[PDB]
């Protein structure tokens, strides 16, 4: 949004509140005291406001709400009502919009009565207001006309004389009942209601011309509506509506959702004699909502259609046959583009969820809510997809046509999603996908007939001027092959020189860390998966292979990080390898003082060990054993200290022999954001560490003990053999990694599977640019153990596939974080997270994890 | 109109492919 | 200005909020835009080779072209190899061209780094391609051409690797260096040949076709185009006092340059031309491209002074009583006044006590008219006011004249307007206030009644609106109550504790670096006596354990709190010069509890924070550490071994004293004020009468005979300076002197003879006096009451609250029960030891045990 | 109009405190 900051992630330290605030006249007696930043809490002075009774929450529209507010005030300051309303107009449209809850929706004014001055306050609200309507919370009955609901909700803390305070426990009885804020209005148990309100609970009413739907599923319930199917009465089609309740669902216009719906019902209309034309079965407003149903067509997405119909592999493609269903889709939404361009229709929302395709290749367009019906202006594109968000307050069609720009870029090379970021990034994409679709082997006539069509559609984008602070970045044109060892360090001159760049961006706005961090790992800083020294120990590593440093800033920051890096165990209780204690202890041990770090080592050790509730190499006790089997091969402890760490490690593959699951728990197969329950492929959040583990012991002492729970520990990464996640962290390039770090220890039956899964990490595309849940991790890999001078060609492999996903800055290059946009830093997905396959790549080291 | 149910239908979750 | 000001309490530097339109150019490729200090935007090409010390072009624009003209210079220099900057949001082209800002940086929005070699293909290209031009006249340069184009021969990027000697902005010519000459006139500097092209250029001359016929005579420091300054005619010799109005600079936030305030103060003297006062225009002429405007002085003294020589401060002083009739005649002739000019549509917009002028009988005369509006139909917000006088709810211009003559009534009535910017109607405390002083006084009733009757007459023309500033919590008290009984300050103090929930919760709901507010000079100090987070909590203490009501709101965890934040401030303040120890923090550690390590504390940081002293005083130099030193040593805290060092330094500074008195005892005659200027010597902690309080306590400790002569001789040092010039104006206080010494005699007072304790009660009449400005125990009014009746040796406890809390009434804004006090410069909320609460918490908790707290009674 | 000294006149200090 406006509000969010450009380049980097950002939590919450940037509520500007740049906007027009609410506040109510204070007389005398009373008070108004500031909450957590959204609401003003006003209450009488010596007034006995007493706890568990009946809230009013008043609810109103954006127009009249100034008006509405005074009218409240002024009708409660009289009387000795406690009062509250929110604090700006930011944090209304918050609270009345399409991504916040709808347990909490229309929350502006909660006043606070008593029980014997009750039905005087609302007959009295009730005829003070008598009008402006308003939303409708999902917690009431509305009472009367006016926007009146009675919830018998949450008061002040219990005082030190009662008892049982339980904050959103309602004290019922002796008994507390959980305040579930579901959408119906639930009366909870026990609480006889009053004698004058006992007459409202039964105000029910008849019956008439009831609609003829039969509502089967709910997929999408955002604030107002839902992506969800339904069935028609007496057409036997399949039929998906929409919801619209009043005076709900903002942007930062004052634009509801009802003439969002009334615009797309008007477009519809309108677009109903072409092929797919989703057409208005019924349209109708019934009690207060409106709602609207159209037709669906059979049919995928295209983000489903990309991932299915794509040369990842070798063999999925066959007699190739791709570039030309290319050209036919793209040359079918140019033609139906241009078809609605004449009786003054536009769509101003291009996604890949929008664009629907069905057998024969046959395209449909959906989801017409932001339509606009008139070109003359230069409005700005308000809303937009991740990767399709147009710039400058360019002209409504040519933001349709940059959406169809950006859509034949992704078809052409899936990577849109960092187009927001970077102004012009398609360029990357349009000289990328050449140097391998010469490499697939595609014919001459369709590439050079998708890069004409590639320069036609790049013609009516409005090439502009760049005004969005974001004139730092922009794509690269210079991408050349590889052929020589000086390729390679000016190139990585350049991607050290483009670290210090984005560090004094990120530290002349923000404070609080010194590195930008991914969302996932924002508030992490330790260990070497989401901190601010395992970045700058990379980049160490990284520059003490180059000749020169050429760094401006390096020394300061060496001696801060120390200073900052120690306090974080009296503070912090994350354990483990990643992110966890002994993770820092690790990268100040390859920093510099190595006393300091004996000294951490020795000292903060057996806590470490007993805290860990997982056994996970992520987060837990496996990743303490490793940091401690490689302090023993170095010798930096004594026999004292390292004898109980064996025994220690034995008691954790004893049990793990003879019950192999333990803590496997359900077979989960997804990562997504990677917190619930992972695929538990691989290093990190894997299975597999432990047999990480078992080679490292093997590799140092020697039994048949840990062989055999090493060759088990394989075997059952080995029951995933079958996908569609060869990656490095979770996925199957792990697997791959042990067999080659331990080539010589495992037998030929399982060496025999490396030449099998080699084929299906093989793949051409990644999505994202890291190592752990990127493309690098899987060609850092591919040569990690080689055992032979292929240096160069791994090189000339894995930078000509990271040509695609940089953006250059002065005289350097950067990568582009998680999920595409909002760069950043880290091991996930950042300079570091190319930078260790960097260092690793022509090493055969793979600092990550030792080798004894 | 005059009828509550829009609110008594809102919410019943299911299926997820 | 007062918007970006955050209210209540004070704020830091790191308060830019920034919510205004950026300035930005696009940028090519082989180009980048990196950000300086938030406030330029410094764009260079990639490749080129910049130098350093070369011929910087500045570039001077508008406020309405200012887009027009970025965009161009940006757009010519894109297209050539000139690194270029300019200014980051509109902001801060504001602040550098408005009223506040320095001379010597006026105006300067692109400085444009061309290379050394080509400047005459730079300098036509700047000319011919910026077609319109409108800019300034920047104080560096002499205006090449016509278009607003400066070659200022300043500093480029800083020194590479290969040049050593870096010397930002100090390198002209070679191995030596001279500073870079920030006068306004233009100056070429020692050395540096120019180019051939510009020797052409600098020579130019003109003739003369006149010569201003006005002779400025003297001056004094500017703002930025004109100044205070006096000068004299041609024609005739009577004085003149003429502004100047420098084109297109003094801005205010709204797009209003100065030229037209000038032209609305000259066409509303043209129509006042008969009233007396407010004089007409004796010449107004725009010579080459400023305006000057011709306004006669007449002979007169600002309100200010007027209030400061013409006030019963004294019995003594305005005898036979009156002033009543001066007041009302002064203030009936400013209604009479206001009512005549209310009638040709003119107005005021600015009443201050600068801005009223009385002379010999009591002439009322009015100046600075360059915020009048011809207009009355619209509500405008009051743009700029003084501290004292700024309205609220955009009132009409034909009543915010009357809001300022309401509040200069006020201070007619009672001098203490300075806050009613942040507490609204605040003239309810004064006006009940100045009733009852002016009851004890002994001025008549009906004098009293005409006065109050007039000052309700102002008080009816108020517009009583909404208050709505977020400053609705804050209000003035109508419960102004005697004091009968304990019960009446057990009440006070219970309310006084109790609002602090409330106005410390508030300072953590928008800050989080400190955790208490502080005043202005005291916001980055946070450690020791004079402004501290733990001092406050610690008053607190023993301001709670003085009364039985407990106000359990929050004490554990802030209590704990407070020694995690502060053990890592005792290494010095991790940037001590001399306050590296301010010892006395283990005293209040020793107060909070576990002296455990206090006492460890006070044993390892005692003799690195002594010989790092210099400048030597209670407060800057060494000799407030000894004060707290001899008390461990008397409380049994410390060993003899570390005891004897610390005795051998009380014998060693005694001898330093008495052998040459002149050594660091310089006062400079004349009253020092406070704060920085004027080198603060007039007594305690800031001067020399601290090492009088050393003598007394170390002579209570332990006989010594040099101890009773070096107490003499700092007696004698301020005794000296025994001008009290029938009474007073002057500096009396607790901190300069008077009350501070009244406070050293009665202390040690069996110890010295009668000859010092004969001037006691000639000194008493002296310092009792009924008014003070400043609420604070330093600089302020209670710091004269705790000293008092601190050491009578009678139980008058009783009077003295009964006189203190009844005087303190004036200073109190209520935060809906509780009472809080505005500090120094009182426009802003604050607490601390100097001016706030403590002030009056420390004044408080001695008055009623006669302890004394800030130093030890041993 | 033209003159160039009411710049080269402005940086006077000179004395006026009463």
């Amino acid at each position: 949004f406006n509000l969010e900051h450009p380049f980097f992630f950002t939590n919450n330290d940037y509520s500007t509140d740049t906007s027009i605030k609410y506040q109510a006249s204070l007389p005398f007696n009373w008070h108004e005291v500031m909450n957590n930043d959204e609401w003003v809490y006003q209450y009488p002075i010596g007034k006995f406001v007493e706890r568990q009774g009946w809230k009013i929450h008043i609810s109103s529209e954006y127009n009249s709400s100034h008006e509405l507010l005074q009218d409240v005030a002024k009708i409660c300051h009289e009387m000795r009502i406690p009062f509250k309303h929110l604090s700006t107009e930011d944090k209304f449209i918050m609270r009345n919009g399409k991504v916040v809850s709808r347990g909490f929706s229309g929350k502006f004014i909660t006043c606070y009565p008593n029980q014997n001055e009750l039905e005087s306050v609302l007959q009295r609200l009730e005829s003070a207001l008598k009008q402006y309507n308003g939303p409708y919370i999902l917690s009431d009955k509305r009472w009367d006309e006016a926007p009146i609901y009675l919830r018998y909700g949450v008061f002040r803390p219990s005082r030190d004389d009662e008892k049982k305070v339980a904050i959103d426990e309602l004290i019922v009885g002796d008994e507390v009942v959980k305040d579930e804020r579901l959408p119906v209005f639930k009366i909870p148990k026990g609480i006889v209601p009053p004698d004058f309100l006992n007459k409202w609970l039964d105000k029910k009413d008849k019956k008439q011309g009831d609609f003829p739907f039969i509502i089967d599923n709910a997929i999408r319930f955002s604030n107002s509506g839902g992506i969800y199917n339904a069935r028609l009465k007496e057409d036997g089609k399949k039929i998906i509506l929409k919801e619209a309740r009043p005076y709900t669902g903002l942007g930062f216009d004052g634009t509801y959702s009802s003439e969002k719906l009334a615009s797309e019902c008007k477009a519809l209309k309108i677009l109903n004699e072409w092929s797919e034309a989703p057409k208005i079965y019924w349209h109708g407003k019934i009690w207060e909502h409106t709602f609207l149903g159209i037709e669906h067509m059979k049919g995928v997405p295209l983000n489903r259609w990309v991932t299915n119909n794509f040369p990842l592999y070798e063999v999925v493609d066959k007699t190739k046959d791709y570039l030309l269903r290319v050209s036919k889709i793209v040359e079918k939404l140019i033609d139906l583009t241009n078809k609605f361009h004449s009786e003054n229709v536009y769509h101003q929302d291009l996604h890949l969820g929008n664009i629907l395709v069905k057998d024969e290749d046959e395209i449909s367009i959906i989801d017409w809510e932001q339509a606009v019906f008139s070109n003359d202006e230069k409005v700005v594109h308000k809303v937009a997809a991740p990767g399709f968000r147009a710039w400058r307050e360019t002209l409504p069609s040519e933001i349709d046509w940059y959406g169809i720009r950006q859509i034949a870029h992704y078809l052409y090379m899936p990577l849109v999603t960092t187009s927001d970021l970077t102004y012009n990034y398609v360029s990357q994409t349009r000289i990328e996908g050449k140097k391998l679709f010469e490499s697939l082997g595609y014919t001459r006539e369709h590439i050079d007939y998708v890069e004409s069509l590639l320069s036609y559609l790049d013609s009516k984008c409005p090439q502009i001027e760049n005004i969005s602070r974001k004139k730092v970045l922009k794509p690269m044109h210079e991408i050349r092959t590889i052929e020589s060892e000086q390729d390679i360090q000016d190139f990585i001159i350049k991607l050290l020189r483009g670290f210090t760049l984005t560090y004094g961006q990120w530290r002349k706005e923000f404070q609080s860390r010194f590195f930008p961090v991914a969302y996932y790992g924002l508030n992490f800083n330790q260990g070497i998966a989401f901190s601010d020294l395992a970045i700058l120990w990379s980049y160490q590593q990284l520059a003490k292979k180059v000749k020169n440093f050429k760094f401006d800033d390096y020394y300061e920051i060496r001696t801060q990080v120390i200073n900052e890096a120690v306090n974080n165990f009296k503070k912090s209780s994350l354990s483990g390898l990643f992110d966890g204690k002994i993770g820092t202890i690790w990268l100040i041990y390859e920093f510099g003082e190595i006393d300091r770090a004996v000294e951490l080592f020795t000292t903060h050790f057996i806590e470490i060990f007993e805290n860990s509730q997982n056994k996970n190499l992520y987060s837990g006790q496996a990743g303490i054993l490793l940091v401690g089997l490689y302090f023993l091969s170095k010798g930096e402890i004594d026999n004292k200290l390292g004898e109980e760490i064996l025994i220690r490690l034995r008691e954790y593959t004893l049990n793990y022999i003879e019950n192999p699951e333990t803590f496997c728990k359900v077979g989960a197969s997804d990562v997504q954001s990677n917190d619930p329950y992972e695929n538990f492929g691989g290093l990190l959040y894997g299975h597999a560490g432990v047999a990480w583990l078992f080679g490292e012991a093997y590799k140092l002492t020697g039994e048949s003990i840990y062989k055999n729970g090493l060759e088990l520990a394989v075997d059952k990464e080995l029951v995933a053999y079958k996908r569609l996640l060869p990656y490095l962290a979770t996925g199957s390039a792990g697997l791959l990694l042990l067999i080659n770090r331990n080539k010589e220890i495992l037998s030929s039956k399982y060496l025999k599977y490396l030449t099998s899964l080699e084929r299906a990490t093989d793949v051409v595309f990644c999505v994202l640019p890291g190592l752990f849940n990127g493309f690098c991790g899987l060609e850092v890999a591919n040569n990690i153990y080689s055992d032979i001078d292929d240096n160069f060609s791994g090189q000339k492999k894995l930078i000509e596939q990271l040509y695609r996903y940089l953006c250059v800055i002065e005289e350097g290059f950067v990568i582009a974080g998680d999920n595409g946009l909002k760069i950043t830093t880290d091991i996930a997905s950042g300079f570091a997270g190319v930078a260790i396959g960097l260092v690793s790549i022509m090493d055969n080291k793979l600092t990550i994890l030792p080798q004894i | 109109v005059s009828m509550a149910e829009e609110v008594l239908n809102l919410q019943l979750v299911s299926v997820q492919v």
